[PDB]
RNA sequence: CUUGGAUUUACUGAAGACUAACUACUGCGAAAGCAUUUACCAAGGACGUUUUCAUUAAUCAAGAACGAAAGUUAGGGGAUCGAAGAUGAUCAGAUACCGUCGUAGUCUUAACCAUAAACUAUGCCGACUAGGGAUCGGUUGUUGUUCUUUUAUUGACGCAAUCGGCACCUUACGAGAAAUCAAAGUCUUUGGGUUCUGGGGGGAGUAUGGUCGCAAGGCUGAAACUUAAAGGAAUUGACGGAAG
């Protein structure tokens, strides 16, 4: 039977998205059927952030975020638990996780 | 002030490149890679093989004249991975607490805008 | 709501309705005499304009046509006939 | 745009079609306008642009050649070049 | 087995006086020697050092400036300017969602014909009162933008020389003046040059060169 | 006959005597009788005008090029052929071009050539369909068809 | 009526040097021996005498074309780049 | 089997007998 | 692949592709599809309209136009990936998955092909039946808001209506075997108009004839024979090299 309304994408109204590769596997997935997650980590870790303030010339310098946004197929993303299976009835919620 | 480099560190997952220029980038200094403190290929880009290179790196820096460097940490790029790989932390971490001092910090990975194929085929690298 | 006035609706209702909505459609445009400020001349003018109406005196543009309702130049006043 | 103006004139007014035609209404001094097309020998063309001169007529270039000169006034031949007589209904006087 | 380092000679880089703190910093090569002489190959060096470092102030730390050296006096490299560019995770933390971004380039020769393309980049900007999610400008708005940035990048290259221009970027005169010039289009936020490239320099003329550095 | 790119004739003034000189171009694609072609270092950039390199800028398709500086042209001669103008060299004054072999040439910004591709290509998209076709193209041309196959005698 | 339903002008042929050579001679030979539009006059009176050689009967002027068309696509859009690197240079 | 790969075996199978019967034309 | 200096580094140049980030349960198109700027060319829906014509219309065998990718023919291009092929591994075996090369192809110009889970597995036109909040395009009334420029005739934002779209949330008058559905409702209380298709499972989209195609193949399309099930949705369990 039909498992997903929305049949495990974001396509509506259109015929044709182009795809993307995914950054694990490197398949082609639709853009609209890809789980995106927006990271903005820090460069440096936590433990790091205090001497290399000590080691730096200037006094007071903040020290630049990595942005990164991360494009997976069904496959990578669900065996690295980036997505997870929900029961029938908790996956029609798309809310982010609080 | 101080006498400034340029501490270009590519961080890919094979392995861990620790070079340092000067200013312009056309003479070399010093580039000791991940590879050549191990003798396995597995563990070429790890954290403990990336401290130990950037720390020959430093102690040639200090015998040089160099005291502060730049940093550019990139990752692969193109068209593969983003991003920097395990050894790139570790190599600045070990730099910064080896008494040489740090300026300014930057991501230089090349980015396309939108470009080549891909290597993997259209269904990817199946495991 | 199974009993309601159908005959008799609201008049304030009846006017947040589209145009062919109503009981009896009707327009909700008007005409105007537009008086420019060079002179005294009336001027039949439809409200949602469709022509860059001039006065016969001098070749003056009164109003502009747009999406929907005419733009009256400045210092030309109307009044609905 | 101007040739809708000059369909008109075609349509209402009084015209030759022809460059033996235009010669002769450039010297009798009936002519209004003269229409060259673009594609017309240089040789007769800075001849017509001589006469017109001398019979003070501005000339107007249209953009395309004989062929689209003759199906814009509504012919099934070609007009190398043409003098309007009489523009009526039109404009295409004021407009150059 | 030699230890190449023996054979090098340092040398100082000097800024043009546009800036403020002149002194870049050192760079070597090797020693000049009796075939190759050390300026000839020391020339046409590019150095990237931060804006923020030129000026002290940490307000043009997302710009990094390019350096050219094309004179040498003894141990001093005289520079000039080679490019502009924004830093990567600047752009970066600029490209938010629910937004629209737009772009322009233009290719403009200055006064002492230095042929350029300058890369604008802006985005829009949300009203404090607004209460929908995104904030997009429809196309046409954007096409009158694009084409307001390239008349205001032309304008303002071609009526000056490179020395003064230098001194028009680093307070953001176009920048600012894009953003007034558009109010009247879309309210914008962060209207930035992001990015400037030589193409093309003029015949060389050290005695003006000369002037830039005192 | 013998060549597949047709010729012009051109008639030129003489500037020393009163006199006529016709001279035998390739005619450029475009060239029409009773054209008026100009030649020389301040000539136009209009087809069928002779110019030297180096007043062409990147990208000029050029034909019948001199290969040394008044050889009368060389380089790109048959139907359909003809040379890119890659780039320039004004120190030197040299202009680096390519020939129909795709080959990269650096030749005087001095010699001069033709502006336009030679007329007559498409030659080869047709099928000969005949050995009496061949026969009568090298009639006008060499003794060098038909050819026996040297493993048969 | 219709003579042949797909040899055409290659009718002249038979039966001979096989149907790959015939259609792709077809399509080349009927461009060869069509009239084409003068630019100089305005009517369909432009014919082919040799190859690269295109006449009107009309105006008799002679330009020099294609080997089986009046003009290539190539020509063509040298004659507009031309025209084109002609307006930079020219202002 | 695969219906895809049922489909390519039958279309092999096809060409098959048409070059056989090809044979006595 | 590397002391014949690889990989790396800065600067420079050349080729082809491709247009990241902005990018969304957003837009446009009959569908396939469409994402750098500008210029040119001709189109299009919606909205507004006290403009115009008056049944011109709805759906449509036959027949046309278009029709992803791959593929065919001939030129041109051939950066990157990469069928075939070659190779290093793995394995009991592995012609494969993984790794390294790589030819057609991928791009483009002239023609062909006419097929995709070409999907919403859901024909089109018309009417009605129920609430709600968003959003795109247009129109009409109106702000403790920001801004042109100092304000308007700037533009943005805010609040209401409305027409049209892409969707979404709730309910079930009602439907259904259920999964589910604002249509899949207004169907034994059975009839608004109209086009196409199916009749147990296989054999089989097979054989044959016809027709289109250069070919690969496309369209139309049986019979003999065989069988008591095959299948759909859901429930419990069992199992899972799935998650918590
Ligand atoms: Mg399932
Ligand atoms: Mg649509
Ligand atoms: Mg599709
Ligand atoms: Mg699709
Ligand atoms: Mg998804
Ligand atoms: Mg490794
Ligand atoms: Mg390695
Ligand atoms: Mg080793
Ligand atoms: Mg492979
Ligand atoms: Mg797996
Ligand atoms: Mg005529
Ligand atoms: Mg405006
Ligand atoms: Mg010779
Ligand atoms: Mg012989
Ligand atoms: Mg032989
Ligand atoms: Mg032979
Ligand atoms: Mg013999
Ligand atoms: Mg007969
Ligand atoms: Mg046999
Ligand atoms: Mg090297
Ligand atoms: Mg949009
Ligand atoms: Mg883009
Ligand atoms: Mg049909
Ligand atoms: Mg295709
Ligand atoms: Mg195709
Ligand atoms: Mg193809
Ligand atoms: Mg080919
Ligand atoms: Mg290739
Ligand atoms: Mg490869
Ligand atoms: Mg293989
Ligand atoms: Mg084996
Ligand atoms: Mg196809
Ligand atoms: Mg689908
Ligand atoms: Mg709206
Ligand atoms: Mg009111
Ligand atoms: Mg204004
Ligand atoms: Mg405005
Ligand atoms: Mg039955
Ligand atoms: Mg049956
Ligand atoms: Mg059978
Ligand atoms: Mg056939
Ligand atoms: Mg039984
Ligand atoms: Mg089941
Ligand atoms: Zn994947
Ligand atoms: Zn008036
Ligand atoms: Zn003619």
């Amino acid at each position: 039977p039909k498992k997903r309304a929305s049949n495990g994408r974001n396509k509506k109204g259109r015929g044709h998205v182009k795809p993307v590769r995914c950054l694990n596997c490197a398949r082609c997935v639709p853009k609209d059927k890809a789980i995106k997650r927006v990271t903005i980590r820090n460069m440096v870790e936590a433990a790091a952030v205090r001497d290399l303030s000590e080691a730096s010339v200037y006094a007071e310098y903040a020290l630049p975020k990595l942005y990164n946004k991360l494009h997976y197929c069904v496959s990578c993303a669900i065996h690295a638990r980036i997505v997870r299976v929900r029961s029938r009835t908790d996956r029609k919620i798309r809310t982010p996780p609080q | 002030s101080q006498v400034f480099g340029v501490a270009r560190i590519f961080a890919s997952f094979n392995d861990t490149f620790v070079h340092v220029t000067d200013l312009s980038g056309k003479e070399t200094i010093a580039r000791v890679t991940g590879g050549m403190k191990v003798k396995a290929d597995r563990d070429e880009s790890s954290p403990y093989a990336a401290m130990l290179a950037a720390q020959d790196v430093a102690a040639k820096c200090k015998e040089v004249g160099i005291t502060a460097v730049h940093i550019k940490l990139r990752a692969t790029g193109g068209t593969k991975t983003k991003t920097p790989g395990p050894g790139g932390q570790s190599a600045l971490r070990a730099l910064a607490r080896s008494g040489l001092r740090i300026g300014r910090i930057e991501d230089v990975t090349p980015v396309p805008s939108d470009s080549t194929r891909r290597k993997g085929g259209r269904r990817g690298r199946r495991l | 709501v199974l009993v309601q006035d159908l005959l008799h609706p609201s008049p304030a209702t009846e006017a947040k309705q589209h145009k062919l909505k109503t009981l009896v459609q009707q327009p909700r445009s008007f005409f105007m005499d537009v008086k420019c400020q060079g002179c005294l001349n009336i001027t039949t003018v439809f409200s949602h304009a469709q022509t860059a109406v001039t006065c016969d005196s001098c070749s003056t543009v009164l109003c502009t046509p747009t999406g929907g309702k005419a733009k009256l130049t400045e210092g030309c006043s109307f009044r609905r006939k | 745009n101007i040739n809708s103006k000059l369909a008109l004139t075609i349509k209402s007014g009084k015209y030759t079609l022809g460059y033996k035609s235009v010669v002769k209404s450039l010297r009798t001094g009936k002519a209004k306008l003269v229409i060259i097309a673009a594609n017309t020998p240089v040789l007769r063309k800075s001849e017509l642009e001589y006469y017109a001169m001398l019979s003070k007529t501005p000339v107007y270039y249209f953009q395309g050649g004989n062929n689209e000169l003759g199906t814009v006034c509504g012919k099934l031949f070609r007009v190398g070049t043409l003098s309007i007589l009489d523009a009526g209904d039109s404009d295409i006087l004021s407009s150059i | 087995v030699v230890d190449p380092f023996t054979r090098k000679d340092w040398f100082d880089i000097k800024a043009p006086t546009t800036f403020e703190n002149r002194n870049v910093g050192k760079t070597l090569i090797n020693r000049s020697t009796g075939l190759k002489n050390a300026a000839d190959g020391l020339k046409g060096r590019v150095f990237e050092v931060c804006l923020a470092d030129l000026q002290g102030s940490e307000d043009h730390s997302y710009r990094k400036i390019k350096l050219r050296v094309d004179e040498v006096q003894g141990k001093n490299l005289l520079t000039n300017f080679h490019g502009l560019d924004f830093t990567s995770d600047k752009l970066r933390s600029l490209v938010r969602k629910w937004q629209s971004l737009v772009e322009a380039n233009v290719t403009v020769k200055t006064s002492d014909d230095y042929v350029l393309r300058v890369f604008a980049i802006a985005f829009t900007k949300r009203q404090p009162n607004q209460i929908k999610k995104t904030t997009y400008a429809q196309s046409s708005k954007l096409r009158e933008v694009r084409k307001k940035m390239i008349e205001i990048m032309q304008r303002e290259v071609s009526n000056c020389t490179l020395a003064q221009l230098t001194s028009k970027l680093i307070p953001e005169v176009i920048g600012r003046e894009i953003e007034k010039s558009t109010q009247t289009i879309f309210p914008l936020q962060n209207v930035h040059i992001r990015k400037v490239k030589l193409l093309k320099q003029p015949k060389f003329d050290l005695g003006s060169l000369l002037a830039l550095h005192g | 006959p013998g060549r597949g790119a047709p010729l012009a004739k051109v008639a030129f003034r003489d500037p020393y005597k009163y006199k006529l000189r016709e001279e035998t171009f390739i005619a450029n694609e475009g060239v029409y009788t009773g054209q008026f072609i100009y030649a020389g270092k301040k000539a136009s950039l209009n087809v069928g005008n002779i110019l030297p390199l180096g007043a062409c800028p990147e990208g000029t398709i050029v034909s019948n090029v001199e290969e040394k500086v008044g050889d009368r042209g060389a380089l790109g001669r048959t139907s359909g052929n003809y040379v890119i103008i890659i780039g320039h060299n004004p120190d030197e004054n040299k202009t680096r071009v390519k020939l129909p072999s795709g080959a990269k040439k650096i030749i005087s910004s001095d010699a001069r050539g033709v502006i336009g591709v030679v007329a007559g290509g498409g030659r080869i998209d047709k099928p000969l369909l005949k050995a009496g076709r061949a026969f009568h193209k090298y009639k006008v041309k060499r003794n060098s068809w038909p050819k026996t196959r040297g493993v048969a005698m | 009526t219709k003579r042949t339903k797909k040899v055409g002008i290659t009718g002249k042929f038979g039966v001979r040097y096989g149907s790959s050579l015939r259609r792709q001679t077809k399509k080349l030979e009927v461009q060869q021996h069509a009239k084409y539009d003068c630019s100089f006059c305005g009517k369909r009176t432009v014919q082919r005498g040799a190859t690269g050689i295109w006449n009107c009967k009309s105006c008799k002027k002679t330009v020099a074309g294609g080997a089986y068309t009046v003009s290539t696509a190539a020509a063509a859009t040298v004659r507009s780049t031309i025209r084109r690197l002609r307006e930079l240079a020219e202002a | 089997m695969r219906d895809k790969w049922r489909k390519k075996r039958v279309r092999r199978l096809k060409r098959k007998r048409r070059k056989v019967r090809a044979r006595s034309k």
